[PDB]
């Protein structure tokens, strides 16, 4: 956003955005086309885009909660041969970081560990052993976490 | 990079390790307190995890000197530091000065400690909001809500949590002023069940005439007086 | 390196934290103007209370150092109340070891140096409130002073303070060359001028003190409100 | 990442950055299961051998008069907190005479874990208490974590992979309030026996219990007393 | 940077069945803006006209500086094509089959939705080899030198032993360099000795891997 | 924090110390007042600040410093640390008297503020006294006798020795060891100055004694007028 | 850079884990508890051999029945080596009795993960000791040994190998122990060290062993005791 | 750079353009050229300012007059509840409240919501 | 009060300060010492001190009390520091138990003193490195070299400056049994050592020898001329 | 590469030389060869003994190749009756390898301004103080 520029500076996206958001709420004929926007970052805008009417609700994004995360591991496990024997519900309430998209991957190579076994289907230490799969990061000499 | 530290300003004034501490008690749960003319009733939202936890398994409307009360809401272990801590404030106060602790100097007190304890980088601000409450003969149904700013004010209905822009309307529509506190507390679980939109096992705990300037887990009957507020 | 981190000299001086804390003081913005009278120094600010859900008592500025001195602070309220009670422990502590109550000006000078050292030694951050506060002695006239989070008190006559300090005091010194203990064209039509509110006697504050009575005086509507009745003329 | 010189700082959201990241430093620990009957709660614990052979590094902890724990995370941080925990235990004997209530003894630790999350340059107290005793009323059981918020429950599991322990464990809770000894035990090492990498045993060697409750101490059970505790074959 | 960070990225390029569109970290911060985000969508759409294809991002460190202020802005351009990078490996595409594979010395300088699964999932550690690993790498580097009858490897990995795995190769390389000097056809077990006390020794005094092993 | 502090007590990788050698720099900026010795006593040879008017008088210069009836020092680099620290050597050398009822030996005192200063630049994390002061001095021990030392701690007999900018071989070809003849110490001691006059901008001080007691003189005015028409060619 | 007191984002703390090496940089050590003794040995590692090799002292008696075999860091055990003889002889002074080999081995890794920045007075420690050790000690028990970590942890042993041979030593050593001593185990132990010969084919030179049987005290071996057993190899 | 010598150099002119007269609107004047701030190219620079009390009714009123309504519905509390809004914010509000109606099915709204609007409107800060 | 942790573990065990502080020594002197089986003897090559030097300040060899005697080799104004700490507690030794004090327990407390400057918060491990040589009550005329991780080894050349590990190497190849007469050979091996990296002793080196628990007599170049010409005939 | 004098430029274009020294294949790429007075500044990301192989370094000169090097410049001059060492040796306590460069080049010029290709050592002393003193 618009600063207080000295000998470098930048214009060229100034002028870029500050031609958008004036086909977006400059003069009167809004009243055709909606806008979808999406920004990982919010802190880095000014309130030129977020004039009360140039951008309305800003509809909040949180981490998946405490259930979403098992019904988005039950959503991409759908095409996949799943034991009877599972329980996604534990595989939820084990691993809460994430932010949705991992537990798309969890189910994704949770089912390539699966055939890495060998088996034609997968079981619940696929996905519990496919955990131990998205972070991992090492650190071993741990006989003494008690 | 002028986060990270209590002891540095933004360049427009606005100590970023304060306003972190504060959505650090919205990202937790609610515990609305509503005063009336026969004294202050609280009421904490819960948010039980598994069945494992049983009833009580963190206290979270504690009580300090024999009448105030300690409706919290952010991190429980900082929450409850201050809660001991205030435990032992009134306790130099009814050693030192042998009267029983007015509410306002009590507010006053705490409210300099955690503020006098955000302006330093050796230390992190607290992360728990927090209200408290009491009448004595003479004082009125003094409550108080504090943030982990430092800021103490008096309040009549105040709401802190996660739904407290859900929990101030409801509060505010509610006739404030009159009523005899036995219905409050009875109408404090429809607030509780409003705010609550997905076990919500909740529990509440007054000072009041039934009281006589004390603090009570209900008593043990509006836990199926006011679970009937269900369907509203 | 550590310019705008740590209260050290930057190049050309200006020490990047005290303007830092003066921003700080325009947060929110509750907004104290105040009065001298060659016989009575009155207080003026406004506050607003958000939602009718707030103590409308408990909440304030207008501060009581002792029997003789008040005050009102337009900085960050959480700052506030750890400077008053400094205040009032240094005017409990001066009478205690020097006899006779404490004058205004050096209890301003003394938490103005207290907000010194704070802005002298590291680690440990200005805390962003400035103390109007008055105050009468025996030998001259009523007084009134402000420590800013520098430590830099002045002296005034009238001066202001908040949000819109600039178009307070252009207010008043385009109000005060023309020469006042009623000061009912004065201290609320400051207030009037600048932000044009017209008070109702709700959200106005007032602290007196009089020559012919010292004791601080916080008013109510009452008395407030035949005060607003007189801008009549 | 700037949060890293951290027990001081916040995330902007609202985390706090690494005494979340210490519950993680008890995630890595060895499991273990501790649970309540309405007379008296048990404690049983996996030891793990990364070695030629050993005792295993030896968990559950004697600090008491019937209060005691089961550790799990850093072992000479542990071994510190129960110095405090064991020192001031026996100083309420001193003192008041009177077997100090298990409540009180949880949140002063709880409140002394407490202090490093606050100050700055220490870290918390990386290790996750189980701990288990019997005051006045029924034999209570706490987990504490490093986050210093301790939790009144019954029946809870701690450690390496022991989610899928609490998920048998909470499906069996109805028959916890009666169940003695005898039957309450097995039905504590057949929700431990979940944790183990699906390849059969709970072998004499590995896992040490503890019971406390009416009418006993706080009794350590060994590689040999753990033997008469035997059935299962899943 | 000791490991084969790019040394595996050769042996997939060695045998791939398929393309190999290497792209350097810098081949991208070409100074016009807007330009840089030019040649990647570009470089998309000649991946999507070739099936089964894949790329390689080396040294993707030097897009990063996560996602910074809008004060003194002097990344933003970098940004921008870094932005356009993670816009093309996950968004509004049935995406062919571009298996990307990216290598670089430095972790959260990248920023996330980046290396959030979806454009990077599967990530490998390449740490500093054990005990038993690191004597083979010196059995690869064995496949050379016509040495000794009889010679202590494991030594050689207990003397080193928390050196890195692409370097093991200026020991032998080193060694060599002292047999090649005192005339000898072959090598013995004290111009390796001596090597070991060459390169482990007398060039650690300035050579820093536990400077990037806090970065891991 | 960590990340405010400038650490101060460092090695470099190269093995040195960044804030001793800052300090070395510091007295090539500002630096004057070489020191002769001879068979007679010793004296320094110093230089003023500028010619600049506004300057009405000095007691003892702000170069040469008294310390006892034997001994003097003079300063290099930063003025204001030294003064600090000539008044604390100043009381080093009263307590000796204080402990031992002699006129402390000069190599005591040089040995105590080396071993204070090199403390300050051991541990404490300060910065180090920006100075290379040196020292003239007398005891019943040896002779006549001048040391030097600088912000590392180090120090030596340094004959001929001066500090600050434009460095001292011309001296180490003109020296001769034996036998100096303190008048011609004055003579090479303007000889230098002159390379490197009267008393507004030169500032030269002796010691010399009569029966045995020590006496400084730091030669007023119109002896620097003698001396500086003490040439015609050098 | 960060601190000492800080988590890791793999799990553990950065000077612990830290700690676990310069356990590899440094000399190795091994140890057999037996049925009636338990055997210690070190190959200390001469540089030079312009010099005496008879005072690297790499097998030190804490008391007459606990002897310890330091590697790594060394010289940094001789504080807690210290501390472990003062309290050893503070226990056998309160208590008029001799020790377990858990309560030395209780009182020294109490001292290991006991540092910290910012703290009490100075004389505390800022490294954790990087100094990985071991205790052949005989009770009233039985003969065994506790391998101590730097991070504290310390676990019953009666076959451990520590230093830069801790992992093709120690699975030698888990497949040539089952049984007793029977004079062997000191000959079956120093052929692991034969196994792992850096230098010099392990003449009384360059290695240290010392037993402790339950019937004497403990024995340092001397030079010809060493070249006896080496001839028997 | 060129271009707003062209644009500053007709501003100025050597004339006064005499008949025509120009005015700018913008965000960030923190940032604008210093030639063309100097009265002349631009005289009488005018602080717009957001809406204090009595203009935030104002704003209120205007944005729910055409939006049917109830009758006594407190605009002053909503007024008095959170200052610092734009009037694009308060057609926010009353867009938020119809919207509250359009998905509740309602007849107008209530006033929670308005209530119910500006809690949501003030959620919405940077 | 400074309080940061210095000597912090890096990663792979490198302890960065140590090794920073060895070549700190590496950048000092070239200090030798022979064992020679009756008497001691030891050699630092001096630089330029005959151009106006003093000789009698310029002292890498000082003396502990009579027997025990170092030669320190980097930074030359830390070690000071070391040398009057060991002269302190050498007395105090001889305060309790009244010996002349044993080579090992002095060498002992150097070793155990820079290793408490490893340990302690913020002050700079040393960057010295002694050669502790001396005797004992029975003849045995152990030398010691001690190191700044506080690890003393009793070996008998130890040339431990800053050109010398030629000079150790040297030594190790050129003493077996030649050296075990008097003096002359000794002295002869050290001047050789040294004369292997510099020029001549009529400027440059400088020596101290030891026999038998009296007379610590250095050697003016007066008499170093005369071994120097013995060996230089060779 | 001394890289001193934003910074990212910098560093990119020191990750060039960095990976466009080694990233997939060479030809005949010996000779990378890196004169550097400051060892201690650049990142040591160039030296994976891959990108940057073996390395040599010296002292700065001893007191043999103060002789030795200083009668090599000299050879070219005509001064033969006292060249000398006590003015070379321990005259500046180690001179660089160019100061004996430029006390060659002041030598022979500053007894060139008057005109005579002499032996004059007097001379050398005015060229000493001309050119560090």
């Amino acid at each position: 956003k618009r600063f207080d520029s000295e000998k470098a500076g930048d214009r060229e996206v100034q002028r870029t955005m500050l031609e958008l958001l004036n086909q977006l709420d400059g003069f009167q004929p809004n009243t055709q086309v909606k806008v979808i926007a999406a920004t990982n970052r919010v802190d880095i805008l000014d309130p030129a885009l977020l004039r009360s009417g140039r951008l309305d609700r800003k509809i909040e994004f949180p981490m998946p909660n405490e259930e979403a995360r098992a019904r988005i591991m039950q959503i991409h496990s759908r095409k996949m041969n799943v034991s009877p024997d599972v329980n996604y519900e534990e595989l939820a309430r084990c691993t809460d970081d994430f932010n949705g998209a991992q537990c798309k991957a969890v189910c994704v190579e949770a089912g390539m560990i699966a055939l890495r076994r060998g088996a034609t289907e997968l079981t619940h230490e696929d996905y519990m052993e496919g955990i131990l799969e998205v972070q991992a990061k090492k650190k071993a000499n741990l006989q003494y976490y008690a | 990079g002028y986060d990270l530290s209590a002891s540095t300003f933004s360049p427009d004034g606005r100590v970023f390790q304060v306003e972190y501490a504060m959505k650090a008690v919205e990202n937790s749960s609610t515990a609305i307190g509503i005063r009336c003319k026969d004294g202050v009733v609280f009421g904490v939202e819960k948010l039980v995890l598994s069945k494992l936890y049983e009833e009580g398994s963190n206290k979270r409307l504690f009580n300090v000197d024999r009448h105030v009360g300690m409706a919290v809401a952010g991190l429980l272990a900082d929450a409850r530091s201050l809660a001991d801590i205030a435990r032992e404030e009134a306790s130099n106060f009814r050693s030192n000065f042998g009267y029983n602790i007015p509410l306002k100097h009590l507010a006053d007190r705490v409210a300099m400690y955690v503020h006098a304890y955000t302006l330093y980088s050796a230390v992190r601000p607290f992360g728990c909001s927090f209200m408290l409450g009491s009448y004595s003969v003479n004082d009125g149904a003094q409550l108080y809500m504090i943030d982990p700013s430092g800021v103490s004010y008096g309040y009549w209905g105040c709401a802190i949590g996660k739904a407290r822009q859900a929990a101030k309307t409801e509060i505010e529509k509610l006739q404030m002023k009159e009523m005899t506190c036995r219905d409050i507390v009875k109408e404090v679980a429809k607030i509780i069940y409003i705010v609550h939109d997905e076990a919500f096992e909740l529990e509440l705990s007054w000072v009041g005439e039934l009281t006589n300037g004390r603090h009570e887990i209900v008593p043990k009957d509006i836990r199926e007086e006011a679970e009937k507020y269900a369907k509203e | 390196g550590f310019d705008r981190h740590i209260t050290i000299f930057s190049p050309e001086g200006r020490l990047y934290q005290v303007e830092y804390a003066f921003k700080a003081i325009n947060q929110g913005g509750l907004t104290s103007v105040a009065v001298r009278g060659k016989d009575c120094a009155v207080i003026v600010t406004q506050k607003k209370v958000p939602d009718k859900l707030l103590d409308s008592s408990t909440v304030t500025h207008l501060f009581k150092i002792t029997e003789n001195i008040g005050c009102v602070m337009t900085g960050m309220t959480a700052d506030s109340r750890s400077q008053v009670q400094r205040a009032r422990y240094e005017a409990a502590n001066w009478k205690y070891k020097y006899g006779y109550e404490i004058p205004v000006d050096m209890l301003c000078k003394r938490i103005a140096d207290i907000s010194q050292v704070y802005t002298q030694n590291a680690e440990m951050r200005p805390l962003g409130c400035c103390m109007i506060l008055i105050g009468i002695d025996e030998e001259q006239g009523p007084q009134v002073y402000k420590c800013d989070p520098a430590g830099y008190y002045c002296g005034f006559k009238a001066t202001a303070a908040g949000v819109k300090q600039t178009e307070s005091t252009s207010f008043l010194e385009k109000k005060v060359k023309k020469k006042f203990e009623q000061t009912v064209e004065t201290a609320i039509t400051c207030l009037s001028t600048v932000l044009s509110i017209d008070f109702k006697p709700s959200e106005i504050e007032v602290g007196v003190v009089t020559v012919e009575n010292p004791k601080f005086r916080i008013l109510t509507e009452a008395e407030i409100d035949a005060h607003l009745v007189a801008l009549a003329e | 990442n700037q949060y890293d010189n951290d027990v001081t700082v916040w995330s902007p959201q609202g985390r706090i950055h690494q005494i979340e990241y210490a519950m993680e430093a008890v995630k890595q620990g060895s499991a273990t299961v501790g649970l309540k009957s309405k007379t008296h709660a048990v404690l049983v614990a996996l030891k793990r051998a990364q070695s030629e052979l050993a005792a295993h590094q030896k968990k559950i902890l004697h600090v008491d008069n019937h209060i005691g724990i089961s550790i799990a995370g850093l072992t000479a941080d542990a071994r510190l907190l129960c110095n405090f925990m064991r020192q001031e235990c026996l100083d309420s004997r001193f003192v008041f005479d009177r077997p100090l209530p298990v409540s009180r003894l949880v949140s002063l630790i709880g409140s002394k874990t407490q202090i490093p999350t606050q100050r700055y340059g220490r870290r918390p107290y990386g290790v996750g208490l189980l701990i288990a005793g019997y005051d006045d009323m029924g034999p209570h059981i706490f987990q504490t974590c490093p986050s210093a918020n301790y939790f009144d429950c019954r029946a809870m599991s701690i450690g390496a992979r022991s989610q899928s322990a609490r998920t048998y464990l909470e499906r069996h809770m109805s028959e916890f309030m009666e169940c003695n000894l005898d039957e309450l035990v097995k039905h504590g090492l057949r929700a431990l026996r979940e944790t183990l990498p699906a390849e059969q045993d709970l072998t004499t060697k590995n896992v040490s219990i503890g019971i406390v409750g009416k009418d006993l101490e706080f009794t350590i059970y060994d590689d040999d007393d753990v033997s008469p505790f035997l059935d299962g074959l899943e | 940077p000791g490991t084969g960070k790019t040394l595996c990225a050769r042996a997939v390029a060695n045998r791939t069945d398929a393309c190999f569109i290497r792209v350097i970290g810098s081949e991208l911060v070409q100074k016009y803006v807007g330009e840089g985000a030019r040649m990647v969508r570009e470089l998309f759409e000649m991946a999507r006209t070739k099936k089964a294809c894949l790329i390689f991002f080396d040294e993707i460190d030097a897009i990063g500086g996560a996602r910074f202020d809008d004060g003194a802005g002097g990344d933003n351009e970098v940004q921008r094509t870094m932005l356009e990078l993670i816009n093309q490996l996950d968004g509004f595409d049935p995406r062919g089959n571009i298996k990307v594979l990216m290598a670089t010395n430095r972790p959260d300088t990248l920023d996330p939705a980046l290396m959030r699964p979806g454009r990077l999932d599967r990530k490998i550690e390449f740490s500093l080899p054990d005990l038993e690993g690191r004597t083979h790498i010196f059995k690869i580097h064995a496949r050379s030198m016509s040495v000794e009858r009889d010679i202590r490897f494991e030594l050689l990995a207990r003397l080193c032993p928390n050196s890195t795995g692409a370097e093991i190769r200026s020991v032998c390389t080193e060694a060599g360099m002292f047999a090649i000097r005192a005339r000898r056809k072959i090598a013995t077990e004290k111009d390796f000795l001596e090597a070991v006390n060459k390169v482990i020794k007398s060039y650690a005094k300035f050579s820093a891997t536990p400077r990037y092993m806090t970065y891991n | 924090s960590r990340r405010y502090d400038s650490r101060t007590t460092i090695f470099s990788p190269e093995g040195r110390l960044y804030q001793v050698e800052y300090a070395m720099e510091a007295i090539g900026h500002a630096g004057t007042c070489l020191g002769i010795l001879a068979n007679d006593g010793v004296l320094l040879a110093a230089e003023r600040r500028n010619i600049h008017k506004l300057l009405d008088e000095v007691f003892f210069s702000e170069k040469i410093y008294k310390l006892n009836e034997d001994m003097a020092c003079s300063v290099a680099g930063i003025t204001s640390d030294a003064n600090v620290l000539t008044n604390e050597l100043r009381l080093i050398a009263q307590r000796y008297l204080l402990q031992y009822q002699e006129p402390i030996p000069c190599e005591q005192l040089v040995t105590a503020l080396c071993d204070i200063k090199q403390a300050y630049t051991q541990f404490g994390g300060k910065r180090p006294f920006g100075v290379s002061l040196l020292y003239i001095g007398w005891d019943k021990h040896y002779g006549f006798q001048l040391y030097q030392s600088d912000p590392s701690g180090n120090y030596g007999g340094w004959k001929a020795t001066c500090i600050g900018n434009n460095s001292v071989s011309m001296l180490k070809q003109d020296y001769k060891e034996g036998e100096m003849t303190l008048k011609s110490a004055l003579a090479l001691a303007i000889k230098v100055l002159n390379k490197t006059l009267s008393a507004e901008k030169v500032e030269i001080a002796t010691l010399t004694r009569e029966n045995g007691k020590t006496v400084i003189r730091v030669l007023k005015q119109k002896e620097v007028e003698q001396l500086i028409k003490k040439h015609e060619e050098e | 850079d960060r601190g000492v007191n800080t988590f890791s984002p793999e799990g553990r703390l950065f000077q612990v884990e830290y700690a676990i090496e310069a356990i590899k940089l440094g000399s190795t050590a091994i140890g057999i508890q037996t049925s009636e003794g338990v055997c210690l040995a070190v190959e200390k590692r001469i540089t030079s051999p312009l010099m005496e090799p008879s005072s690297i002292e790499k097998i030190v008696e804490i008391d007459a029945h606990i002897g310890c075999a330091m590697s790594g860091l060394i010289a940094d055990a001789k504080t807690l080596i210290d501390k472990a003889r003062v309290e050893t002889q503070n226990h056998w002074f309160t208590y008029n009795e001799t020790m377990t080999v858990e309560s030395v081995t209780q009182a020294v890794s109490n001292l290991a993960l006991q540092f910290g920045e910012e703290d009490a007075d100075p004389g505390a420690m800022s490294r954790p000791f990087g100094v990985a050790l071991l205790f052949g000690g005989v009770d009233e028990k039985g003969p065994q040994l506790f391998h101590m970590d730097p991070s504290g942890t310390f676990v019953q042993c009666d076959a451990r190998a520590i230093g830069s041979a801790s992992e093709g030593a120690q699975s030698s050593l888990q497949e040539v122990y089952h049984k007793s001593m029977t004079l062997k185990e000191a000959i079956k132990s120093s052929l692991i060290i034969l196994k792992q010969v850096m230098e010099e084919k392990l003449n009384a030179t360059n290695i240290e062993l010392a037993t402790v049987q339950p019937g004497q005290n403990f024995h340092m071996f001397t030079k010809e005791e060493l070249e006896e057993v080496i001839k028997d190899i | 750079q060129r271009t707003l010598m062209e644009l500053l150099n007709q501003m100025d002119g050597f004339d006064t353009l005499h008949r025509v007269k120009m005015i700018m609107a913008t965000n960030r004047p923190d940032t604008l050229d210093p030639a063309l701030l100097r009265p002349g190219r631009l005289d009488r620079k005018i602080h717009i300012d957001l809406p204090n009390e009595q203009a935030r009714l104002d704003i209120l009123k205007i944005h729910a007059g055409p939006i049917t309504k109830h009758g006594e519905i407190d605009y002053e509390a909503i007024v008095k509840l959170s200052d610092g809004f734009n009037g694009a914010d308060l057609r926010n509000v009353c867009t938020e409240a119809g919207m509250f109606a359009i998905r509740a099915d309602h007849d107008f709204v209530v006033q929670e919501d308005f209530m119910k609007a500006v809690r949501k409107v003030a959620d919405s800060k940077k | 009060s400074y309080d940061r942790a210095i000597t912090v573990f890096s990663p792979d065990g490198h302890l960065f300060q140590v090794e920073y502080a060895q070549e700190a020594v590496k950048k000092g002197s070239t200090a030798v010492g022979v064992r020679g089986r009756d008497i001691v003897v030891l050699g630092v090559e001096k630089a330029s001190v005959a151009k106006l030097q003093d000789e009698r300040t310029v002292r890498k060899i000082c003396a502990l009390d009579d027997n025990v005697c170092m030669a320190f080799a980097g930074l030359t104004a830390d070690a000071r520091i070391v040398i009057n700490r060991a002269r302190v507690e050498c007395q105090s030794h001889r305060l309790t138990v009244e010996d002349p004090v044993t080579v090992e327990y002095i060498t002992r407390y150097i070793a155990s003193l820079k290793q408490r400057y490893t340990q302690s918060n913020g002050r700079r491990p040393f960057g010295i490195s002694a050669l502790i040589v001396g005797f004992d009550f029975d003849g045995t005329p152990r030398l010691y070299q001690t190191d700044p991780s506080g690890t003393y080894h009793a070996w008998k050349a130890n040339a431990i400056g800053r050109g010398a590990k030629s000079v150790r190497e040297f030594l190790e190849k050129n003493y077996t049994d030649d050296a075990i007469e008097t003096d002359d050979l000794t002295i002869k091996l050290v001047i050789k050592a040294l004369l292997e990296v510099v020029e001549s002793g009529g400027k440059n080196i400088e020596l101290a020898v030891m026999r038998r628990d009296q007379s610590l007599k250095i050697l003016n170049p007066e008499e170093i001329e005369k071994y120097v010409a013995e060996i230089e005939k060779e | 590469i001394d890289a001193i004098g934003g910074e990212r430029e910098i560093q990119r274009t020191m990750l060039e030389l960095l990976n466009q020294l080694d990233g997939f294949d060479s030809r005949g790429d010996v000779k990378v060869i890196m004169a550097t007075n400051r060892i201690e500044t650049l990142d040591p990301a160039l030296i994976r003994p891959g990108r940057i192989d073996r390395k040599i370094e010296f002292p700065l000169p001893d007191e043999k190749t103060k002789k030795r090097i200083f009668q090599i410049h000299t050879s070219r001059m005509t001064l033969a009756d006292d060249v000398t060492l006590d003015d070379l040796i321990m005259a500046k306590d180690d001179l660089s390898g160019a100061d004996i460069k430029a006390i060659c080049t002041e030598a022979g010029l500053m007894a060139l301004r008057e005109r005579r290709m002499k032996v004059t050592n007097e001379d050398f002393k005015k060229s000493k103080e001309n050119v560090l003193y």
